């Protein structure tokens, strides 16, 4: 239940200007995005964990926060390091890691 | 929008 | 008929090296090309001549040529002739012509 107010936090309007990339799932079908799939072997989004969370698939802490860290994992790898959503991804990656620090 | 395939797509 | 599997093979996984910059529409804002409708009065993309393929949009197989020589031409006339989209586009409709050559 201590990740359960980091899910929220993520997902509440205090950082929707950077933790819109990561609402929803990566669509691939999208101009440029039909290798996500053939890069990224393990894909993540917060639509997910909560999913994961409200049929209650997380056993600890440590099996939420490697989900967390596998969506920003996927950001870094896929896209450029001068790209805005990376940034996004690590703006919001340390709201996340400090709460559950 | 975000991927290096579509950089490619850039001018 | 015989276009529809046209279609299919230039949406096939074979030439998806150089057919992927037509498999959705232009999206002039994230790709930095403001003016490409101020360029491009039609354009065109191979979700959208799947669209009017299952809808039945083409009374016969000239139009459905229309269509996809108009999304190679809005290429040709956007991109720079050494552009690689260009070479993309020249591969793709490469193979176009001779799939709707040898049609019966």
């Amino acid at each position: 239940k201590h990740c359960n107010g980091i899910l929220k936090e993520l997902l509440s309007k205090k950082h929707a200007a950077y933790a819109w990339p990561f609402y929803k799932p990566v669509d691939a079908s999208a101009l440029g995005l039909h290798d996500y799939h053939d890069i990224i072997k393990h894909p993540m989004d917060l639509s997910t964990v909560k999913r994961k969370m409200e049929n209650r698939d997380y056993r600890d802490a440590q099996e939420f926060a490697a989900d967390v860290r596998l969506m920003f994992s996927n950001c870094y790898k896929y896209n450029p390091p001068d790209h805005d959503v990376v940034a996004m991804a690590r703006k919001l990656q340390d709201v996340f890691e400090f709460r559950y620090a | 929008w975000k991927g290096y395939l579509c950089l490619r797509k850039r001018i």
